[PDB]
Order: structure tokens, then sequence, then C-alpha cells
């Protein structure tokens, strides 16, 4: 999630019509959501154990 | 029985002192950049349990 | 502030006052703004006229 | 005309950090200056003109 | 209303703004110059 | 008129934003004194917790034929325990108190933040409109394209305030909710205590 937040934030300074709504861009957004779904199911597990 | 109520009586104030405290010391703090600074509502208003010195 | 600890106390009468003084000293520097601005107004217009007689 | 447009986007370059919004306002008052500018360039070609 | 698109686009505010409060919707589509002092 | 337009709004959406916090003072005031409610059943049910102690301490202080097994041991051991599930009861229901509290004030300073951020916006915008070309005040601001950088679009800017208003109401709900459930905790504890005294 560490990179996945980072790859983000440095592709929010391409400049005018660089700013694209390209597949990368809603792909990442999926990648942070998954972790952070992942993370989450994880933490369930060691209150578990 | 009469010097369990005395101490569960004085016990409120120390708790209610112990709490004044802490907002009391936090506002001495609060310096312009505190970034929790903001225009309240109704500022000025003296509340309901109001008591006096 | 708990119970009878919310007490009207020496901060509650002053800081109370500090608002209604910081409120007025707004307000004074406000209108003093107003009658800067008027000024730079006023300095412009004698501007246009001393160049257009130039 | 075009002092208020400069002052009135001025100011609201001062709204509050999450407040300060794309209105319609500043849409208009963009395009007010656009025009206000372009005409008094027609008017100051036609003073070269005239 | 049109949100529009011009051709200088500036988007850097939104950025600071969602830095500050993460709970924000798109920023998206639907005077060329900077003053010296700024 | 399009500024006017934002103001009407704006004093809608501020006027509406200063009626969530006064309720949400309120609803916490409310809590104040059922937090309170709730600490003096603990303040008054430690008396009857060395009421049984003693009785059970001079009980045991009999004499040899009559040092009996009988029903007043049975109920003054079950005085002891249900007490002491009592405090219990009500020294985790305070540090529920206590959160629902902490989570109204947060929640509501958020919203106040809003309403201090629309004040200063308000203030700005009324002015803007006061501004007749017969007036002066006004002056040549060279242009600059920060006079059009935004940060928020009309739509994600009432979205802010709207959330803001969602969840705190949920705060105001939730408290509700714990009020009801202090005021039904208190009169069942209160009622099984004087059941096992009689």
């Amino acid at each position: 999630l560490k990179v996945a937040q980072t790859r983000l934030d440095e592709r929010t300074r391409r400049p005018n019509i660089e700013l694209c709504r390209d597949m990368a861009q809603l792909r990442l957004v999926n990648e942070v959501y998954e972790v952070d779904d992942t993370i989450q199911t994880l933490q369930q597990r060691l209150r578990d154990a | 029985f009469l010097l369990q109520e005395a101490r569960q009586r004085l016990n409120s104030d120390h708790r209610g002192k112990m709490e004044t405290l802490d907002i009391d010391r936090g506002c001495l703090s609060l310096n312009l950049t505190s970034p929790n600074i903001s225009l309240k509502i109704n500022p000025t208003r003296v509340p309901n349990g109001s008591t006096s010195l | 502030r708990p119970n009878v600890e919310l007490c009207r106390d020496q901060a509650q009468y002053g800081l109370t006052d500090e608002v209604h003084q910081l409120e007025a000293t707004i307000a004074a520097l406000k209108q003093k703004l107003a009658q800067a601005q008027d000024a730079l107004d006023a300095l412009y217009k004698h501007l246009a006229r001393l160049q257009a007689d130039i | 005309p075009l002092k208020v447009a400069q002052t009135r986007l001025y100011q609201r370059s001062h709204r509050p950090n999450v407040e300060l919004c794309r209105d319609a306002a500043q849409f208009r008052l963009a395009s007010e200056v656009e025009e206000l500018n372009l005409s008094l360039a027609a008017l100051k070609e036609k003073l070269l003109e005239a | 209303l049109t949100h529009s698109l011009s051709l200088p686009w500036r988007p850097s505010t939104y950025y600071k703004a969602a830095s500050n409060w993460p709970t924000l919707d798109p920023y998206c589509t639907r005077f060329t110059r900077y003053t010296p002092d700024d | 008129r399009k500024v006017g337009e934002r103001l009407q709004d704006m004093h809608g959406w501020k006027s509406e934003l200063q009626r969530q916090v006064e309720e949400l003072v309120s609803e916490t005031e409310l809590l104040l004194a059922q937090k309170q409610r709730l600490e003096r059943a603990l303040d008054a049910t430690a008396g009857p917790f060395s009421i049984v102690t003693d009785n059970l301490q001079c009980r045991e202080r009999r004499q040899h034929p009559d040092l009996v097994r009988d029903c007043v041991e049975i109920e003054l051991l079950k005085e002891a325990e249900l007490i002491r599930n009592i405090q219990e009861l009500l020294k985790r229901t305070i540090k529920q108190a206590v959160s629902q509290i902490r989570l109204n004030w947060e929640h509501k300073e958020t919203c106040e933040m809003d309403w201090s951020d629309k004040v200063e916006a308000y203030n700005i915008d009324e002015a803007c409109c006061r501004y007749n070309n017969q007036s002066t005040d006004v002056q040549f601001y060279p242009h600059s394209a920060k006079f059009e950088e935004s940060a928020s679009t009309p739509e994600t800017w009432a979205k802010f305030t709207q959330e803001h208003l969602y969840r705190a109401e949920r705060e105001r709900l939730a408290s509700v909710n714990l009020r009801n459930l202090i005021d039904c905790i208190l009169q069942d504890t209160s009622e099984d205590l004087r059941l096992q005294c009689d």
C-alpha cells in the first residue's frame, strides 16, 4: 500500500492535459483498496488467533 | 458509613478539579498556530450550571 | 467544565471582554481601510487629470 | 466595472482553504473581465481611429 | 453549470485541500499568467 | 445576481449547520447528566456492600450449636455477589458514556470548523455583492492565475458539509440510544438490589 499510494501522489503533478484518466489511475485506486481489504481480513484472523 | 460518604463526596471534587485543570492548562497552550483554532457558535454565552466565585 | 467547576471566572469575564474588544478593533481597521482605498481612488483620478493636461 | 471584478476575484481567493470553490460566480467574474478588457481594446483602437 | 477546460489547467489547490481533509469528492471536469508578487 | 444565489445557498447551508451543532450541545448535555446519574448509583451501592460485609462478619460470631448453614447465609452471599456484579456493570457503562461524550465533541468541533470557514466566506462574498461602479474601495488588483485557482466544485463543496452533517447526527441518534440504555440499566440494577434485600 506504501508503494501504491506514493505512485499516485507523484502522478498528480502531470502538467495540463497530461493528467489523464488512463486505466493505470483506476487500477492503482483498486490496488489501494484491495490492500486495505487484505490488511482488514488479516487483522481479523489475528484477533481470531 | 458517614466517613465513607465524605470520601465519595470529597472525591467528586478531586475528580472535578483534576478535569478542570486539563481544560485550563490546555487552554494556556492553544497559541495561534494551534491547529484547532475556530470562530465558535455563540462563544460568549453563559451555559446552565454557571455558578460564581 | 463539569458541574459547579463551570464557574464565571476572572477568565470568562476577561475573555468575553477581549472578544468585544477584538471585534471593535477589527471594525476600526475595516473602516480605516475604506478611508484609504478612498484616497487611492482620488490620487488616481487626479493623476488622470494631470496626465491628460500634460 | 473592471475595478470591481478584480476586487471581487481577489477577496474570493481569500476564502478558506476548503471553502475556496469554483462557483459559477467565479466563472462569470472571469468571463466578465475578459469581455470588459477586450471591449476597452475595441474602444481603445476606435480612439486611435478617431 | 459547465465545468469546462482551459488550456492552462491549474489543479494545485484541490491537492493541498484533500491533504488536510481526505473526505473530498473529485475536482475533475464535466488569466494565463501570474502576478510577480504571487 | 449569481454571487447573490451563492450567499442565499451559502446561508441555507450555514443556518442549517448552526442548528446541528447547537443541537449536539443539547444532547451532550443530556448525556452529561446521565453519566452523572450513572455514577451516583455507584456512589450509593458501596453502602449496601459494607452492610452485607458487616452482617457476614458478625454472623460468623455465633456460638457452637447455633453456628448454622441456613437461608440467611445463602441470601447474604447472593447479595454480596449481586452488589459486586452491579458495580462492575456500572463501571463499564461509565467508560462507554465518556467515549460517547468524546465522540460527540469531536463530531461537534468538526461541524463547527466548517461553520467557521463558511462564516469567513459569507462575510467575504457578502462584501463582494455590495461593490458598485459608483463605489470606491475597488482597485486594479493586477490579473493573477490565483484568482481562478479553486479547491472544490460547487457540488463537492456541499458534499463536504452534507457528510459532516450525516456523521454528526449519527453521534446524535447514538447518544439518544445510549441514554435509553442508561435509563434501562439503572431501573434494572436498582430493582434487583431491592428485591434481593427484601
